[PDB]
C-alpha cells in the first residue's frame, strides 16, 4: 500500500512539472482547512498492489 | 428498499447544487465532482429517484 498518487488538485500540473504538495482541497461547501469531510480531501492516496 | 418506486427525468432543469445547499442531507455518494459540478452537466439517460 506504500505507492501514493494524486486524486485531487486545484489545477492540472504542466509538462515535466513535479509536485510533492499535500494541501487539503475543498470541492464541498465546508472550509475544512486541514482535515477531511464532505467533499474535502487529502490529495494523495495509494495503490493496493 | 426491497421494493422502491421507479423514475427517470424528462429533459428537466437539473440544478444539482441543491444537494449541497439544502439542510436535510444526512448521507451521500460520489463518482466525480461535487453537486454544483453536477449542476454544470447533462446526460442522454437520467434514471432517477
Amino acid at each position: 500500500y506504500n505507492y501514493r498518487y494524486r486524486l485531487f488538485r486545484k489545477s492540472n500540473l504542466k509538462p515535466f512539472e513535479r509536485d510533492i504538495s499535500t494541501e487539503i482541497y475543498q470541492a464541498g461547501s465546508k472550509p475544512c482547512n486541514g482535515v477531511e469531510g464532505f467533499n474535502c480531501y487529502f490529495p494523495l492516496q495509494s495503490y493496493g498492489f | 428498499v426491497y421494493a422502491w418506486n421507479r423514475k427517470r427525468i424528462s429533459n428537466c432543469v437539473a440544478d444539482y447544487s441543491v444537494l449541497y445547499n439544502s439542510a436535510s442531507f444526512s448521507t451521500f455518494k460520489c463518482y466525480g465532482v461535487s453537486p454544483t459540478k453536477l449542476n454544470d452537466l447533462c446526460f442522454t439517460n437520467v434514471y432517477a429517484d
